[PDB]
């Protein structure tokens, strides 16, 4: 097809990048496989974004995405750490008014010696990604 | 032979080594041989001034598992010693929780011959969660001595943590974890405690360090109420406990928690062998069986 | 066999025929020969996270007048945990709760401990339907073959689903459903009705049927629900007094879960037919037969 | 084909990545292939699960009818089917349904949901293990 | 000449369609070229007996737009009658804004208020004038009429006073058609059928609002009173009733969604940010038609 | 010119250097020069989702000294943003008090066009109490530069001088002084902060060690609230200001309370020339005449 592909992504991570990111509604066909342990995802007539691909830094750090406008490669990319972060995480902080409010959550991106520091757009309370992350 | 007949239970820095071991002991006894008419005929009030009916319900069913009647409330310009030298005229001992500090000490002083239990005086003292503590510690290791004792979360509040290593360092070569965030340590006179008494204790930030190590992982009950909201998720992200966390564990290894326990301990672990915090809760019955029967009898059996 | 032994009481819907005669037989036969030592020694919770005197009340005398001990209380910790606490503390538990499904919720994190239900919101209220039934039995000798009229708010009321529920597990028995529009006996009962092929009719008024009925009950219409204009016309229609029971049976029987202010005027109380006071009091027979038939495996009676 | 394991045919498409989350199918270490909207004149577009060394029982396939009423499981030992099934509507369905009255004890509680099933003329009937009240599936599934 | 002058504002029942149209329009009028030094030297008494913030600040913004005083309470935290209340209330003040738990209140406060006018904020389940005229005006200004409309009412249409009121004053104009789309249990009543049939007027009963869409010129959502139902009917009932944005792809571009607010259990917030929605441009128009209450009733003349 | 037309005041992080400048200067003139009908004909909402009446009574005033008209409540299963979508149709300005973080950025996200002024979101900004110390240091000190400021008491939740802090770094040369029991100390964010501008800033234990150098002395209300009774006791013996501890201090400082005062500053200082904790708060209502006005005009003047 002509469209775009995720190569070497970290296993146990392939369903959750299908998840968050609502890939799976479309109506393109779509090629996953999980554990070679490598997952990968395909999509059909589909072309992602310059961010867009930027938005799986935190989840598959080291993964390419394969880009294909032919029966081979048109364009290959690595994931690169974002200035913001919107929709998919979920503040840690309980009293934040993000939750149960009709807003999508934001959170700038900040490198950090060992974390990665996700500061709320709203609450504007720092964490490290490994708090946020943690579901 | 029995020491503590007639006498007030107050404050755990009170009951001596030999004391502490009388209860234990006792406990056990009454735990194998059920005694349900022993104290017939006493009545004992059961005075909240403060609600905890966890803590309520537990020693009133002590109560009646020795056959002992009960009466009390669960919830003021008259003193607390004139409602204590009233109740004490109606009453054969006053099992009683305070939001003060002082305030079964202060019982003690106008309740005459009537033995002051104490369920636990605003920040001060809470022997009986100690007692049933050491009960279910020593029950499931076999000893109280020469223990790996870890004790993960809120330090520097907990009346009860600070309770429970005063009566661990009653008895000796017991090894001391103290694995909590900096705002919420050991407290120093706790340290020094130790210190005076060469007994060993070491910092940790994660229960990982050392898991491997422990036979007792005591879970304290972190008060958020007293943090910034964030800080807490900090706090609850680093120590909550999952059962993932236990695959070092040695197969003797017991996790306690005084409850409730919503925020501390993942549900994950009640289904692993670990999980002892509901027996710990049910243990307390017979440490308070057993406080009740010796300070109510000089005999024992 | 008493095939109740250790069994949790949660719904009327989970209630065998044989279940339900095997009560009523020990209600009667403890009624008649009472039993005030058969439950020496052990210790019931009384757990009332909804208050609810009149239930706690009969209940906790069920308990006492065999001889059982009570612990309790009224009104981010689970139901799970304090369950979890409490059946290592006692050996039966009595708990109502507000929210629906809360016994059943209870019997899987119960142990051996049997949970009977006092009402779990808007489902199940066992007792009552059994003491209901206990009190048909009584008056009318049987529970088939009856002509029941059922007077009132019959869409909400809990009681009254149970109640014709249970008594369609007998036979011949001829329904009156005597309800405004809005507070009708909904499908769902009317279905099991027609499925047993059981016969039933709707009328506006109890006069137009007050010469067959032998029990007439009346429920509590719930106000709170309605409009106070659409409740003045309800209470006027549906209100019994005195000067209705012309046409009655001498057999007949006026029964009221209770509360009963708007709906039986005090006309009622000294005509023979009058029999909820008389109904409320067999509770305590129904409630003793559940803790006798549940916690111990003979009776002899 | 695969060496061994269990394939999932003929799903209805966009029903496909819910069998996945909500029967946690890829929480496993062994290989999963997927097809999303694949072509088929048997469905028109489908949706295609496979699973190397894993196998569902009876009822693990009847738990997928809810969902892919028309579907087909079938087992590959070596590399040929052995076995081939259809879903059955189950007795009883837990822990992937969500009590719609709000008041359940379901809800804030650390126990698995269940309904027991029952078909009518219309729709499914799904009465909840705990509050005993009976939905119209469309109301239950209606998130 | 402006028969609203010292007129107490009670019921929808008690407003001819030539009172409506003289607020209608003093409304417009003053949304389009604002008043706001009208009631200078004007004190107005917001006395919301029960409280309610959202119609307590509608109000009160309305009054100071005008350039009037407002003094008051809102006050739900009481052995004197209300009948001294209104007595003393009306020697301080000009005009009175009321809201109370009991029916008839406001009707009961006229009667002791001489000559100081009173306006029903709401008197328990019976009337509620204002939110009634914000909507007329809300439905006039989307539409360019209120005849000959195709106004469904999706809910809770047996107990929602303003419901019926808003029928009420839509059958005072001409050749409307109404859909009742509700559960059984919590129907139009029948005395507001019976009204519609006496008029002729068309209604029709629907189970969907699906049936219905591809006609309809405003949607308008009752706040199911969830209170009254067991949560488990409730859940039945908000399945059925809900809308969100994937019903109305059928819907007319000039349809307008209305609800009378809270909203939480009715209408997903997808709906937003779609042209159909007119929720929250209903609720600012409440200024309008309250600042038209009070200048008419205030004035004899106009500017 | 005025950069602040039209724009949302919600956290002090967001206010540039300048446009600090700006508002104090505003705020200067608009003290020397009433204006008072610079806003008639605006409607203002006052909304205090969490009561505060001190501040409430501030903005109120600040609004009527402009002229402007003034709707609001002081104290809901319906979302916060369908509260502001809503009273954005009402009024001009929506002035905001709210228990949760983040709830004025919230606001603005549904205000439209209408500019929300955060009188304070929970544990996160409160920009007009920063913006009124500020105009008090400054037409204290003549200046805001090269200041010695010390802030005594807790500074590790009081949101207000975390922001305080940040708005003096705006400022240059300021030196200091963090005086405070380490439960309670700056938190680490505020002095990487102050470490990246190169500011100086030293710990201290007690007031006495730097009194002679400080322009500023700010005191901070003690939540004892967190604290346990004990170690409260021991931080308002440390910390609490009395007269005496003023023998060294330079006659143009200031002592500054965001207030209640009631366990910091004992009423010794109140007679002092020091004491300006009362000029403090009237210094509100100009800091908030100028946010108002230069939200709601393009033109100074
Ligand atoms: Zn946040
Ligand atoms: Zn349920």
């Amino acid at each position: 097809k002509r469209g775009t592909v995720i190569d070497h992504i970290p296993a146990q991570i392939g369903f959750k990048l299908l998840s968050l990111f609502k890939l799976t509604e479309t109506d393109q066909r779509i090629t996953i496989g999980l554990n070679l342990r490598k997952d990968l995802i395909k999509i059909e007539n589909t072309f992602l974004s310059e961010d867009q691909v930027d938005q799986l830094a935190l989840y598959a750090p080291q993964a390419t995405v394969n880009r294909i406008d032919n029966y081979e490669v048109v364009g290959k990319s690595r994931p690169s750490l974002p200035e913001r972060i919107d929709n998919v995480l979920v503040c840690p902080n309980s009293n934040c008014i993000s939750h149960a409010e009709p807003v999508s959550s934001s959170f700038a991106v900040r490198k950090r010696a060992n974390d990665i520091a996700l500061k709320c757009k709203y609450c504007e309370k720092e964490f490290s990604h490994n708090v946020v992350l943690a579901n | 032979a029995n020491p503590l007949y007639q006498k007030h239970i107050i404050s755990i820095n009170d009951l001596s080594r030999d004391d502490l071991n009388l209860v234990l002991a006792t406990a056990a006894k009454l735990k194998a041989n059920p005694q349900p008419e022993l104290l017939k005929h006493k009545v004992i009030a059961s005075c909240f001034f403060e609600a905890s009916t966890r803590t309520r319900l537990s020693f009133e069913t002590s109560m009646h598992r020795l056959g002992a009647s009960v009466v009390g409330f669960s919830d003021k310009g008259e003193t607390l010693a004139d409602t204590i030298s009233v109740i004490s005229t109606y009453v054969d001992a006053i099992v009683m929780r305070h939001p003060q500090e002082g305030a079964a000490r202060l019982a003690t002083e106008f309740s005459g011959n009537v033995p002051v239990l104490n369920a636990g005086d605003g920040s001060n003292q809470h022997p009986t969660q100690t007692l049933l503590d050491l009960f279910t510690i020593q029950e499931t290791q076999g000893r109280l001595d020469n223990l790996h004792v870890a004790m993960v979360g809120d330090l520097k509040y907990p009346r009860t943590v600070h309770s429970l290593t005063q009566a661990l360092a009653k008895f000796d070569g017991n090894r001391f974890y103290f694995i909590a965030p900096d705002a919420l340590a050991m407290p120093q006179y706790i340290l020094d405690m130790l210190d005076e008494k060469g007994i060993a204790w070491s910092l940790h930030s994660s229960i990982e360090e050392v898991m491997a190590e422990v036979d007792i992982l005591y879970m304290t009950r972190v008060q958020k109420e007293r943090l910034d909201p964030s800080e807490y998720a900090n706090v609850k992200a680093q120590f909550v406990l999952r059962a993932s966390d236990l695959h070092n564990a040695k197969a003797n290894m017991k996790v306690l928690h005084p409850l409730p326990r919503v925020d501390e301990i993942a549900t994950d672990v009640d289904k692993t062998p670990h999980a002892w915090y509901f027996q710990q809760a049910g243990n307390g019955i017979f440490a308070r069986q057993a406080l009740l029967a010796l300070v109510l009898n000089r005999d024992l059996v």
